[PDB]
RNA sequence: UCAGUAACGGCGAGUGAACAGGGAAGAGCCCAGCGCCGAAUCCCCGCCCCGCGGCGGGGCGCGGGAAAUGUGGCGUACGG
RNA sequence: UAGCGGCCCCCGGCGCGCCGGGCCCGGGUCUUCCCGGAGUCGGGUUGCUUGGGAAUGCAGCCCAAAGCGGGUGGUAAACU
RNA sequence: CUAACACGUGCGCGAGUCGGGGGCUCGCACGAAAGCCGCCGUGGCGCAAUGAAGGUGAAGGCCGGCG
């Protein structure tokens, strides 16, 4: 709302917020991004390194649609499946281990960062990594892969 | 032992059976027919040749199979219709001497 | 000219931007528009479905999305001629057809042929004449109980399938993911020079042999 | 039948027979005048797969353009302004000579309709095209049903709107990859669509 | 929505799409050619009958013309 | 003003019936035949244009096709 | 005034959050509002980073079994 603005605190004050010295004139030191290598470099490379130059290859026609490839993480693996499938799992005796497919959850690798329950698992995906195969193989468990 | 379907590899890919089916009409196209082939003939014996592709009989009569091949490759475009473009006029001229020779 | 710090930004409003401005004061005026177009279609089609021609099953062309299944343009002849109906005569009787559509598989084919049947099985067919019935027709008492139906014919399902809980054996438990994966990339990188190597390797037996 | 073998006389150009043929042709068309309706269609193949039928009502003009490309029509250089534009006589036109005999002939016989062109002849200095016009209002076309489309009123001037076989060429219309400049209507459309703000009601 | 992204750019200032995905709407078709049918096709003038304020339908004309340098029917890549 | 309020006039659209006119029409299997658009594609160069980068698109000039061919598969080229 | 960004503040929900586009609601004084969608969360932002790229991708500490 203009009511709470500075501009109605202002009036009266010739100046307007802006000095006498030096006036608010209309662009004093260029318009947009000049000056970046000029009479504003130390701004630029102070605050913004790495912004002049080429690096990398490239790749004239990208489709992220190939390198899709959403993750998921051990601690967060339980979570995928109901409350009930894990404690009938778990004060099951028959040593049946439920199965999680994250692909219909929509996740394609799985990354092993958290802790795992103890319970057997059967994580079936796309892609694994080293860690994530470990920690199931040590909880006791089996890893499947899907195309 | 185990062999899962993967989405890396040789065989990358969802397992699905591929159904065989005959393929489409449009694939058709560009096939020669008896009668096309027969009006072509006709129309190239009561026509004749273009001058270059009888300058290029020529080299190759002499027999400087690279220079027809560069020639025609000049004066037409693509590797690959030159190539075409070569192997018709050679037959074209073992044609010739054949009927020449019998 | 840059403050302390912030964000270097590319505004694009280096053009007569302000000419070309499209204002949304007509959005609800549309809708209504819309609907009532709408609703004014279905009243015309009188005991038709108001959403239109049934449609087929279709996966999505991309590892992004092809574990869903969407709602496709229209059925392929080898379904049609498979499940016995005429391209001409399924576009009059309410099924969509498009010529452009392959089968590459079967599960596919095989699916839109069962929805195919079942729409058979469950539509009434009005008589050609009011009067006199004919033998590809439906009865005279069904006909009371014919009603449109919202939204689209049979909507598409994504239905997942569980198994069961299973037991652990050994078998699987010493397979190697990880390394799997890591190999099946190495011969996949790896199977065109590999093949080079071994012809010409066997080509250089060949000559010492000669 | 005997079209066959007269397309594959055609496809021919180089063909003794042919060269001759051209020739003496280029010379009668460049002794008469520069449009003048012609009795009868030269290519009589050539007008059948375009669209020529032989029924009144169907006329054939043939007209001759000049060749060469396009300098910039400036007082003596003078194109003021940045280096950039500079350029004169070096310039091309973004219209076909196709298209421009096209609208020639459509603007000289403004109660006809443009149906299609074909070339006939060139030389140095010229180039020949014949061009089918349709008059929209002979009853032999308009009790027609499959022809009656081009006597509505939304076919005036196909030629100077650009929408001729010859003339579409010229717009970069296709689908693919190759055409996304002219995604809708045309680069006008495709232009218009990326270059507005839509500022919703509620944003 | 992808996306101020892939990319272009004294690679500086700046410029800059598309595929997939969700929706609004949704509708498909016709020639030339290749061939088969005694040109089986079309326009116009005269007389008779109908209504004619969007000049049409039927019949009779040893009436005229177009058209074989090709009109009409079947038929077009989904095959015929 | 409200009202599935009243009265009168005119035009339309949907159904029904009558006369006249045209129409003789489809599906499956087997056998035999047939099937395509050229100064166009494409190549070189020049100029403009595009996010399109060893040339996205357009145009002028020169060269200029093929029929298991031709186009596309976002880095030029040969083989596959 | 519009758009973008940054930070500070107030509110709702919270590892989630958000219908802005569309649709359903006998369209219509207000009402062009408001309500609803949940198998309309497509999608955005967040929940994972790093490398030019191929790619890889986030603890471990004690006893019995061959210091
Ligand atoms: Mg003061
Ligand atoms: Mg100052
Ligand atoms: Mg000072
Ligand atoms: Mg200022
Ligand atoms: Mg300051
Ligand atoms: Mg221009
Ligand atoms: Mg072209
Ligand atoms: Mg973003
Ligand atoms: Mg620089
Ligand atoms: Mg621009
Ligand atoms: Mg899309
Ligand atoms: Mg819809
Ligand atoms: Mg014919
Ligand atoms: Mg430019
Ligand atoms: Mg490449
Ligand atoms: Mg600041």
């Amino acid at each position: 709302p203009s009511r709470l603005r500075k501009t109605r605190k202002l009036r009266g004050h010739v100046s307007h917020g802006h000095g006498r010295i030096g006036k608010h004139r209309k662009h004093p030191g260029g318009r947009g991004n000049a000056g970046g290598m000029h009479h504003h470099r130390i701004n630029f490379d102070k605050y913004h390194p790495g912004y002049f130059g080429k690096v990398g290859m490239r790749h004239y026609h990208l489709k992220r649609n190939q390198s899709f490839c959403p993750t998921v993480n051990l601690d967060k693996l339980w979570t995928l499946v109901s409350e009930q499938t894990r404690v009938n799992a778990a004060k099951n005796k028959t040593g049946a281990a439920p199965i999680i497919d994250v692909v219909r959850s929509g996740y394609y690798k799985v990354l092993g960062k958290g802790k795992l329950p103890k319970q057997p698992v059967i994580v079936k995906a796309k892609f694994f990594s080293r860690r994530a195969e470990e920690k199931i193989k040590g909880v006791g468990g089996a890893c499947v892969l899907v195309a | 032992a185990l062999r899962y379907p993967m989405a890396v590899g040789l065989n990358k890919g969802h397992k699905v059976t591929k159904n065989v089916s005959k393929p489409r009409h449009s694939r058709r196209r560009g096939r020669l027919t008896k009668h096309t082939k027969f009006v072509r003939d006709m129309i190239r014996e009561v026509c004749g040749f273009a001058p270059y592709e009888r300058r290029a009989m020529e080299l190759l009569k002499v027999s400087k199979d690279k220079r027809a091949l560069k020639f025609i490759k000049k004066r037409v475009g693509t590797h690959i219709r030159a190539k075409r473009k070569r192997e018709e006029l050679s037959s074209v001229l073992a044609a010739m001497r054949k009927a020449a020779a019998k | 000219a840059p403050s302390r710090n912030g964000m270097i930004l590319k505004p694009h409003f280096h053009k007569d931007w302000q000419r070309r401005v499209a204002t949304w004061f007509n959005q609800p005026a549309r809708k209504i528009r819309r609907r009532k177009a709408r609703q004014a279609r279905a009243r015309r089609i009188a005991p038709r479905p108001a959403a239109g021609p049934i449609r087929p099953i279709v996966r999505c062309p991309t590892v992004r999305y092809h574990t869903k299944v969407r709602a496709g343009r229209g059925f392929s002849l080898e379904e049609l001629r498979v499940a016995g109906i005429h391209k001409k005569v399924a576009r009059t009787i309410g099924i969509s057809v498009d010529p452009r559509r392959r089968n590459k598989s079967t599960e596919s084919l095989q699916a839109n042929v069962q929805r195919l049947k079942e729409y058979r099985s469950k539509l009434v067919l009005f008589p050609r004449k009011p009067s006199a019935p004919k033998k590809g027709d439906s009865s005279a008492e069904e006909l009371k109980l014919a009603t449109q139906l919202t939204g689209p014919v049979m909507p598409i399902r994504n239905v997942f399938k569980k198994e069961k809980a299973r037991v652990i054996t050994e078998e699987e438990k010493n397979f190697k993911a990880f390394a799997s994966l890591r190999m099946a990339r190495a011969n996949a990188r790896l199977f065109g020079i590999r093949a080079k190597r071994a012809k010409e390797a066997a080509e250089q037996d060949v000559e010492k042999k000669k | 039948g005997a079209y066959k073998y007269i397309q594959e006389l055609w496809r021919k150009k180089q063909s003794d027979v042919m060269r001759f043929l051209l020739r003496v042709r280029c010379w009668q068309y460049r002794q008469l005048s520069a449009l003048h309706r012609a009795p009868r269609p030269t290519r009589p193949d050539k007008a059948r797969r375009l669209g020529y039928k032989a029924k009144q009502g169907y006329v054939i003009y043939r007209i001759r353009v000049r060749r060469g490309g396009r300098k910039r029509p400036v007082p003596k250089g003078a194109t003021y302004g940045k280096p950039v534009h500079h350029g004169v006589n070096q310039l091309k036109f973004a219209r076909s000579l196709q298209s421009v005999a096209e609208e020639r002939a459509g603007r000289h016989c403004g109660a006809l309709r443009v149906l299609n062109s074909y070339w006939v002849g060139e030389d140095s200095t010229y180039k020949f095209f014949e061009v089918i016009l349709i008059d929209p209002f002979h009853k032999a076309i308009r009790r027609n049903p499959d022809t009656q489309w081009i006597t509505k009123p939304v076919h005036k001037h196909r030629e100077m709107r650009g929408l001729t076989s010859a003339g579409r060429k010229s717009r970069g219309l296709g689908k693919g990859h190759k055409f996304h400049h002219t995604i809708g209507g045309s680069r006008r459309a495709a232009w218009r669509r990326r270059n507005t703000l839509q500022l919703h009601r509620y944003r």
